[PDB]
This record gives C-alpha cells, structure tokens and sequence, in this order.
C-alpha cells in the first residue's frame, strides 16, 4: 500500500502543480490580451483622429 | 517534411471502406486509417487565416514524426490552432530559427531538430 | 528492509516531486513573463503599421 499510495501521491500533486501552471499562464494570457485590446483600440482611434485632420 | 505527408495521405486514401465500417482490421490498415485522418484533419483551416511557411513547416514536422499520435481525431484542428499561439507567444525564436534555413539542402538541422522537438515536447507536456 | 525502503523512498518521492514542481512553476512563469512581455511588444508593432498606413 506503500508503493501504491507513493505512486498516487506523487502523480496527483505533479497533476496539481501542472494544473496550477496552467492557471498562471492562462491569467498571465488574459492579462496580456486585454492590454493588447487596449492597444490596438487606441491605435485604431489615433488612426482615425488622424485620417480626419488629413481629410 | 511534405513528403511523408502525401504517402501516408495516399495510403490513406486507397484505404477508404476499411476505416468506414470494416471492423476486423489490425494495427497496420487501421494505424495508417488514424494517421491519415491526422493529417486530413491537420487540412482542415479556416477563411482568412493563412499560415506562413514556417508555420506549416512546424505543424507537418510535428505532425509527420509522431507527436501528434495521441491527439484525438475531432481536437486536431484547435491542437494545431493552439500550437501556432503556443509558437507566436512562448518561442517566436523557433520561428525566425525555422524560416532562416528554410532554404538550406538538409532542413532538420539539428539546430533547428533541437529547439522545435523541445518546443514540441513543451507543449504536448504544458497543454492536455 | 523493504519497509524501511518503501517508507523512505515515499518522503523522497513527495521531495522529488516539489523539486520538479518548482522547476514546472518556475518554467510556467518564465513561459507567462516572455508571452506577455512579446504580447505587448506586438501590440506595439501592430500599433506603429497601424499609424504607417495611416501616412
């Protein structure tokens, strides 16, 4: 019950901190992404500010 | 790495009823059966999306060498979509690596076998 | 012996094991750092094409 429950511990946290890395680089992602929004919309309207001062 | 693709798609192809609804095929009709619906499904891309070469490059390597074996038929194309995010964002150094000597005689360079296998192995590993 | 073994190599494993759980976050982290760190950097590349067809 030893070997087996030493192979089940060591699986299941291995799991547990895989799972928590995907955790942590989906919300780094998210992060990320939502700040890229940000960016790109305010390219977009600096663009169009600028498309209208040059009509 | 195109090559292997169009011999297994082949092969596949020639293979068409078998995988349809015989049921009494080994482990080498029905192997070639799964990998060619692999890279059909591998095919399968959107409208508007294009892939540069040495996206395609990475998808047919890792496709083409057996890291993809596992991957369940229907998830293929998100396997690959995710790939390709995996590939823009964590290893864009990969990329440039790949389209530098996309040119060269003998491309699986093993600078270039090395730091594409181990991205390879990274995601298969990080993801599913 | 053989308990003796099992027993030890059960601690070992869980020590082994948050050995390559902090090499797993710490991989996680450094994947997350450089995402976004490029993530941003192609919004600012995006960004700058973006007022270049603009002019």
């Amino acid at each position: 019950e030893q070997l087996a429950n030493a192979r089940r511990d060591y699986e299941a946290e291995i799991a547990r901190a895989r799972q928590e890395a995907a955790k942590i680089v989906a919300q780094a992602q998210e992060r990320a992404k939502q700040q890229e929004a940000e960016i790109i919309a305010q390219a977009r309207r600096e663009a169009e500010r600028l498309k209208e001062e040059a009509r | 790495v195109a090559g292997k693709l169009k011999g297994e798609l082949a092969q596949f192809r020639d293979l068409a009823a078998f995988a349809q609804f015989a049921s009494d095929l080994d482990a080498t009709t029905k192997a070639q059966i799964e990998r060619g619906q692999r890279l059909q499904e591998l095919l399968k891309q959107p409208q508007y999306q294009p892939l540069p070469v040495e996206d395609q490059v990475a998808v047919l390597y890792a496709a083409t060498n057996n890291y993809l074996d596992d991957v369940p038929v229907p998830l293929i194309t998100k396997w690959r979509d995710d790939f390709l995010a995996f590939l823009r964002t964590a290893h864009p150094e990969v990329r440039k690596l790949i389209y530098d000597n996309r040119l060269d005689r003998k491309f699986p360079t093993p600078e270039v076998k090395e730091a594409l296998e181990a991205a390879i192995k990274e995601f298969k590993a990080t993801s599913n």
